[PDB]
RNA sequence: GUGGUAAUGCGAUUGCCAGGUAACAAAUCAAUCCUCCCACGGUGAGCUUUCUUUCACCAUAAUCCAUCUCCGGCUUUGCUGGGGCUUGGGCCUUUUUACUUCUCGCGUUGUUCGGGGGCUCAAGAUUGAAAAAUGCAGCUCUCGUACUGUUUGUUGUGAGUUCUAUUAAAGCAAAAACCUGGGG
RNA sequence: CCCAACUGCAGACCGUACUCAUCACCGCAUCAGGUCCCCAAGCAUAGAAUGCUCUGGUACAUAGAGAAAGGUACACUCAGGGAAGUCGGCAAAAUAGAUGCGUAAGUUCGCAAGAAGCAUUGGCUCUGAGGGCAAUUGCCACUCAGAACUGCUUACGGCGGGGAAUCCAACUGUAUAAUUAAAACAUAGGUUUGU
RNA sequence: GGCCAUAACUGAAAAGGGGCAACAGAGAACCUGGGUUAUAUUCCAAAAAGAAAUUGCAUGUGG
RNA sequence: UAGCAAAGAUCUAACGGAGACGUUGGAUACUGGAGCGGGGAAGGAUUUCGUGCCAACGGCACUCG
RNA sequence: CGGGAACCCAGGUGGAGGCCUGUAGCGAUGCUGACGUGCAAAUCGCUCGUAUGAUUUGGGUAUCGGAGCGAAAGACUCA
């Protein structure tokens, strides 16, 4: 049951990081999430939640961590806002973003 | 160099290394024992 | 005006070598007032003297084939090059085909059959 | 180097009259005695809170 | 990113007296001497050349500082005959 | 290239000093003859070979 | 100098003789080493209209210490011995192989030795010191400032180790220093 | 008495930059020549072959504008014919890898021989076996074999033209550096002479 | 006048005079980390950046 | 005038400069691990380095060597 | 070794050889190629010979002028 979360820094506040942000974070997490074998449908195969920032996740089986750091990559691509933050595993397990 | 320092400049010397550099003059770096200190002698020689 | 010198002894800090420093063309008078490793060494952890990442030489198109060749679609007539016994050597199938005869026959002699005469004759 | 396996024979040998310095080390799972005499550093790597016992006085 | 290395020494030449190739702590590989490893204390070579038991196969240095029961046995003609 | 005696050693030094130019407080000299170095050597146009 | 039936263990010295090391062409073949690969898991940067994860990094020096306990005995107060890591050797002890048996190696061979324990031997690993404050490096923040990660497994090729075959009317240097012994 | 271990002091001389080459050396020179050694990545591949790449290194070898003829190429194709060219198949083509099938004359039995000569080659999904870990099916292998499938009879690079004869030398070898690589020298073998 | 100690100057056997010649043979006591415009297995000074090995002479704990 | 034709194709920005030149960035390349690599011996002996400089030397040029 | 009163039929193993293909290395056959006021007082290209060897190569070391040395071309002995 690895906890693999994903933090959210000034971005967050400063940055424009809300529903119409976090949302995609919510749906990106579900929708570009891959699953084993077949991808996409990201409920039945690892569980995964929201919390005000942590983004982690709950899987038992083989399961990454810079895995996430392009997910977000591609999230933090698809915002268009790839300069206005750098994703960064700042701890053990979860990520931090940061500005530059 | 050792005695020659001791003898001209009350100080000691540690390592005294050598190289004769391309002009035939031997050179010599000398540590002054780390008690001398070294910015104290050349303004003291007057270098 | 010239970074011929603070690009030479950058590369010897970085130690990594030329293409692969990045001196920072917007600001050259920042680089130039160097003239020395150790005010090198502030530039480097500064902005202006970066290293640039060093390549991408893909190898996902050889793990293609070393996919599609450890379970089948491996070399075929039109393929080989080399004759068989240079290519998968006589000497060594036989080698390892023996080193099993024989790996198989001292397992066989801890609890297995006769292992004098039904050894030995074998 | 060499790792005294005493209590006594490093008390013995880390009090000697050589003594360059005795650098008090912290580090994870363990606490290491580095005594540097002229020609060894004899180490006394120790699981215990006898670290701060002849940490203070040795 | 597969460093080449040098022979450090003054010797460049591989001579069967060098045979130098190590990681480092600094990751900057390179590539050291080896010792010579001599063959051993042996018997006489009219009498069966053999290798001694007991016996180590000490290089110059090695031999001329370690003890003597490192190089011969207990015995009568220890250390030359097996 | 790195081995060179001593001796070998203090004779191109001895050549190293005498290929500087003529200090230009010697052509001011009262009656001179001399202009140029005309003993200059270069590396590449003529070897010393010691 | 003193112990083990024995291989041989251990402890702190000046002249002759005898050995030994130095000291040996190339081969073939099996582990360390390093190179590279792969599976790892972790970090940084790259791709993204798309499609996806590509690439980088992950380091351990000379010189040392001892094979942790399996076990006596799962730590009473801990003995009888603190032996062990394995695979290639050379041996030792003890019991055997004659109906041709047998032991071999990839291989041209060994016995006239076959198993159980031991003694060493050189590779070589291992724990420990060196040694992490190093180093690579990211980082949370703001050369200061802190700390969070400090990971090994697989393959393949190779250099030496391994076995002082083969061409030999070719047999594949010498010596110092050094080492051991006999007499001392 | 003697040695070790622990300390204590000291550890001298010379070399050391740079170079080692399409700019540093020799060649008269910043010369397409010559020049010893070590270190040696990935992929295709029998692979220090050759092709292309990561590291490192380098794009100051005069540059520009153009369709002459003519010329030089580690440059090509060329209808039909195919050595009629020429002193002469010189040059160029061609041959080609791998695998399978076959392979004469002669012969010093070793060879000739890769003889000659045919045949198949791709891509793809597969199905076969081929192995290390214990009371029988568990986990750590890319080599070959076959099947169909589909499609080129059009495809980097690298990679023998072959046969029949005659002559000479037995052979590998050496050798006229700067016009002669041979049939010459050598050679093994044979004999001779001296002693 | 001998405990003990340096020294002089003799002179104990001991055949085969010396001496060169190898920056690829032999031999050879050091390894990392790092702070030069250009040197580093060469430099670093005292929380030697460290860690070793080693030769000479010494004092001394062990018999 | 012959020629400066074997061996790597420079392209650009903005910058410097008295000005085809240099530097930096980006781009496309070439060497291709028997290398236009990193180290040595032989040999050379300051060619190293930096800062200038640019008269003549680098067979073109140069702010560079 | 298999298989059948002589020693043949085959199966492997092993890895010899002044053997073969071939890289470097060392040579220089052809083009009588290109150069011939060279790149060069002998070079360049392609082809080509050999490439475990009577081999190649480094340093040291021997032997030289009416002489040396030569698998012998009167070759070579600082163009
Ligand atoms: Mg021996
Ligand atoms: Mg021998
Ligand atoms: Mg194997
Ligand atoms: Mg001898
Ligand atoms: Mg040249
Ligand atoms: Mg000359
Ligand atoms: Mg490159
Ligand atoms: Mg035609
Ligand atoms: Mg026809
Ligand atoms: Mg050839
Ligand atoms: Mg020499």
């Amino acid at each position: 049951k690895k906890v693999f979360k994903i933090d959210c820094s000034i971005p967050a506040a400063d940055g424009i990081f809300s529903e119409d942000v976090l949302g995609n974070f919510e749906q990106f997490f579900q929708d570009n999430t891959k699953l084993n074998g077949r991808k996409g449908k990201l409920s039945d195969k690892v569980r995964l939640s929201m919390n005000d920032n942590v983004l982690t996740i709950s899987t038992t089986m083989a399961y990454r961590k810079k895995y996430f750091k392009y997910l977000t990559k591609k999230f933090l691509k698809k915002k268009d806002l790839r300069d206005w933050i750098r994703i960064l595993a700042t701890g053990k397990g979860t990520y931090q973003l940061k500005y530059f | 160099i050792k005695k020659a320092m001791r003898k001209l400049y009350q100080v000691k010397a540690v390592k005294v290394n050598t190289l004769i550099r391309p002009d035939g003059l031997k050179k010599a770096y000398i540590r002054l024992s780390a008690a001398h200190d070294a910015l104290d002698t050349a303004n003291k020689i007057g270098l | 005006v010239s970074l011929k010198l603070q690009a030479r002894l950058a590369s010897s800090i970085l130690g990594c070598g030329r293409a692969r420093v990045w001196l920072d063309p917007n600001e050259a008078v920042e680089i130039q007032n160097a003239n020395s490793r150790k005010s090198v060494r502030k530039l480097i952890k500064d902005g202006f003297i970066i290293r640039k990442p060093v390549k991408v030489h893909s190898r996902a198109r050889w793990r293609k084939m070393k996919e599609a060749k450890d379970m089948g679609r491996h070399n075929g007539v039109g393929r080989r090059e080399g004759s068989r016994e240079a290519r998968m050597p006589s000497k060594e199938l036989w080698m390892r085909r023996l080193r099993i005869l024989r790996r198989l026959l001292r397992k066989y002699r801890a609890d297995k059959k006769i292992d004098r005469h039904v050894y030995r004759d074998l | 180097p060499r790792e005294i396996k005493t209590l006594k024979e490093f008390l013995a040998i880390c009090s000697r009259k050589d003594a360059r310095c005795v650098k008090v080390k912290h580090n994870p799972s363990a606490t290491k005695f580095k005594v540097r005499c002229s020609r060894y550093l004899y180490t006394l790597v120790v699981n215990d809170k006898k670290k701060a016992d002849k940490i203070e006085r040795s | 990113s597969c460093p080449r290395v040098q022979y450090r020494r003054r010797m460049h030449y591989a001579t069967r007296g060098n045979r130098m190739m190590v990681r480092t702590p600094g990751n900057k590989l390179v590539m050291q001497k080896r010792a010579k490893r001599s063959q051993g204390i042996h018997t006489p070579w009219v009498l069966g050349h053999k290798r001694l038991g007991g016996t180590k196969a000490l290089r110059h240095i090695d031999a001329r500082l370690a003890s003597r029961h490192e190089k011969s046995v207990s015995r009568a003609y220890g250390g030359v005959l097996s | 290239g790195r081995f060179k005696p001593l001796a070998v050693k203090k004779k191109y030094a001895k050549k190293m000093n005498q290929n500087k130019p003529v200090p230009y407080w010697i052509r001011l000299r009262t009656g001179n003859r001399i202009k140029w170095n005309e003993k200059r050597r270069h590396w590449r146009r003529t070897k010393l070979n010691y």
